[PDB]
């Protein structure tokens, strides 16, 4: 298949070109909602902890497809282990709320508290960059508040992506990048 | 509709389990796949 | 194709499948699946390497203890050219209509 | 009870048939599957018969004594040029197994095609019957015949590093001459590939 | 019945032969599927698990009937006794992902931790022998880990067999295997 | 169908609950043993 | 003028085509005879484009200068195999003749397929366009196309004593380089058997 290079008009060549026949494929697991739908670690504060997506590192599964978008949407979940009992503020609360129990105050119940959370910004969308490194605020889910937070895990509901950005894979030393894959 | 598999209706309203979008007045990436030019640009011999 | 009008060249591209070495000639790559082409008014080429194995699917990362690669090479030659010393040749990939990733993993990264 | 079996350019005919026994299955599975991408081809110039000496069954072999021959074996003609110019193959067999003396000797052979056989033990051979098989009694017949389709974890295969299938000859009764038997039966082998196809052309050695 | 032996066409005589009468018969429990449906135990490591049904004593209910195929499906089941948290990780990936919470990790819940996983192989199907013993590194169902595994049991699900292979019973060294039978 | 035995629908969905098949394009065994001999090869008296 | 051809699991695409010239005949003539008593078959495997250099046009060569390449040809591909495998053959041939310099180079080569050639003469030459042709003209073309059916006394052949065709390329007017054109233009051939049909299997070397 030749083309116009200088173009940007997508080009998808086919092995039917030199007699070869294109399959089916399936790519449920690609999907945007799907993918970024489970929990990822992000490392606590002691007590006050801002929810902020931006807070997943960079290199894990969902810290990463997140930041291929420029531009998102989503509700959220998270999961903790704290002592005493945990309280959660909306986006644009004072930080003297977190104090105050008739904020959602889930009572402590071993062996963590797993919350459903609503997008709460004043934009209609949030963004992993922003060009005005450092990000507005305003970009958060609220905060959270405890004795003492052990484990915090994030959990994007209903996620929506716009703008792709660069994904990139670890560059080796050598050819290949080798790892010890499981094997009995 | 993500990483949901329960065929049971959700216990809660759905004012209350998700946030509630409001409207105005895979998108973009599905229809620039969709239209890629997949054939030969010249002529074809056997 | 970049270089500048009055520069000509004709380059092959080919797979050349796991089990034997890879060609070290276009003469000996022409025995495999390959596509040749030539430069002119339109200045890009694309090619579908196909997916060819004895399993359905093939692992997206490499073992360690695999020394030679598991599903061959593609081989970038190029036949001739007229004028065209130092001229840059640029390369792009992009999955075709059937590929196909599965199985989620956070490996690290 | 005679049969002619023909396979290419090449017949064989018994006149001490048995039948044939077909293992696992009547008809091959899918040929073309999504690890081919539609590259493959059938190279029936290869469907033939090859022939090889397996062992000589004398008196002294008791209960037990197997010969094994592990498919596909070397093959010096268009088969075996397809394993070095194709990465990815697949095909059936079509076996036929002689073992002459005349009807005075008494004995018993049992031949069988085993998939993935990484060595038998003794017991294990109470039970070769499980697998496709045919045997050969002096008194009835002197030939046996199997035909088996490909197997495998993968639609094709790299026959480098893998062998699905194995012949496996094995005495049951020890041979007898009585007399007026032959003293000894060589047994020979006369095998056909069936349904072959290849994928991915290799570079030549130049 | 006669017939001629050398043919291998199965031959079915019955009592009618002599005046006799066949009677009715129930195989449920011969079933593939049901026979091979229940726990059995493995052996376990500290840490790193491999899911491999080859795992299974060879002597075991589930072992040996496993071993009588040579080529078999099924999806899968795991009950795990374990201290920390145990991460499950699929069929290719690299032995790190072990370490990471976002593959499938179930936390700790007394007295122990049940399991549905997917057959995830890149094999239409797996062997329990392969001419190639020891048989090839992808034949896995993944891996598990935690800080420490106590018990491990597998249990095949829509199991499926092709091509048996043989099954023996234990050899008696006199004219009959005699056993101690549960009596009152 | 092996050894299952709820008469509730299981409250996760098929999808999840197990891996799919895909089709492209007993039965030997049971085939095998339906069509065995099973008479006399000669002639009956009495 | 994009012209893409294709041969098997091969494609060759020029951005400079002047089209293609079909020798003597569009189509093959009967592939079954009474000399191969129905014992012929084809091989679409060996259907595939092979390369192989032929010289460099340098400024020195003058009219005349030409370069000849007996078909078939050493081959180490199947097409190849097929020569020690079979006894008679028969193929025509799709011929793709490559000479890139660039717009600035002057001159003209003539390539040619000629049936039967046991050496030519000088005035000759002069009439080489009598048999199927096209020229190469930098101003124009980098690529000659060209493609004939078998030919012969015989309806199959013993490549290993006789060669049916022959391609040959010419300079007609001598390189001329200019300031801006390339120093030298080598000349290289992309070559596909066509419609490739053999008879009489030969033994292995065992």
């Amino acid at each position: 298949t030749t083309s116009a290079g200088e173009s940007a008009d997508p080009v998808t060549a086919t092995v039917e070109n030199y007699g070869g026949e294109t399959q089916v494929q399936r790519r449920q697991h690609t999907d945007v909602s799907f993918i970024l739908d489970r929990f990822v670690k992000v490392t606590p504060k002691d007590q006050i902890n801002v929810l902020d997506l931006m807070q997943t590192p960079a290199h894990t599964l969902v810290g990463a497809l997140l930041r291929t978008a420029t531009y998102y949407f989503a509700d959220l979940e998270v999961a903790v282990k704290h002592e005493g009992n945990l309280t959660w503020v909306p986006n644009g609360a004072p930080e003297t709320a977190l104090d105050n129990t008739t904020n959602p105050t889930a009572y402590h119940k071993a062996p963590l508290t797993r919350l459903a959370l609503p997008y709460t910004a004043p934009h209609r969308v949030l963004a992993t960059a922003y060009n005005g490194r450092t990000l507005p605020t305003s970009f958060n889910y609220g905060a959270i508040k405890a004795t003492r937070v052990t484990e915090l895990l994030y959990r994007m509901k209903r996620a929506e992506t716009y703008c792709p950005r660069p994904l990139l894979a670890i560059h080796p030393s050598e050819a290949r990048h080798k790892q010890k894959i499981v094997a009995p | 509709s993500g990483n949901t598999g329960s065929i049971i209706n959700n216990y809660y309203m759905q004012q209350y389990q998700n946030s509630m979008d409001t409207q105005l007045g895979d998108d973009w990436f599905s229809k620039l796949a969709s239209s890629a030019f997949s054939g030969l640009f010249g002529a074809l011999l056997a | 194709f970049t270089g500048p009008t009055d520069a000509k060249a004709r380059y092959m591209i080919a797979y050349a499948p796991p089990g034997m070495e890879p060609p070290k000639t276009p003469e000996a790559a022409a025995h495999c699946i390959h596509a040749e082409w030539d430069t002119g008014l339109n200045s890009k080429f694309t090619f579908s390497i196909p997916y060819l194995s004895a399993a359905d699917y093939a692992y997206t990362a490499s073992d360690t203890a695999e020394t030679t690669n598991v599903q061959g090479w593609v081989c970038l030659f190029q036949i001739t050219h007229g004028k065209a010393d130092g001229d840059a040749l640029v390369v792009l990939a992009s999955a075709g209509k059937d590929f196909e990733l599965r199985l989620p993993v956070d490996a690290r990264t | 009870r005679i049969l002619t079996t023909r396979n290419g350019h090449t017949t064989s005919t018994t006149q001490s048939s048995v039948g044939v026994t077909y293992g696992y299955a009547t008809t091959e599975d899918f040929v073309s599957g999504p690890n081919t991408s539609g590259l493959e081809t059938r190279v029936v110039q290869a469907e033939r018969f090859f022939k090889t000496h397996l062992f000589d069954w004398v008196t002294s072999d008791s209960f037990g004594r197997c010969h094994l021959l592990e498919l596909p074996t070397d093959h010096k003609g268009v088969y075996g040029s397809l394993t070095d110019s194709y990465a990815y193959m697949r095909n059936g067999w079509d076996v036929e197994v002689t073992a002459v003396g005349n009807q005075f000797n008494g004995g018993c052979l049992l031949v069988a095609m085993v998939p993935e056989l990484c060595s038998i033990n003794k017991r294990e051979l109470y039970q070769l019957t499980l697998f496709p098989h045919q045997f050969i009694n002096p008194r009835t017949n002197m030939t046996a015949h199997i035909t088996v389709p490909f197997v495998g974890v993968n639609r094709y295969d790299q026959y480098k590093v893998h062998k699905p299938w194995t012949l496996v000859v094995m005495v049951v009764a020890p041979l007898t001459v009585n007399t007026e038997g032959a003293p000894q039966i060589k047994v020979y082998a006369n095998i056909a590939p069936t349904n072959v196809h290849v994928a991915g052309e290799f570079p030549s050695k130049e």
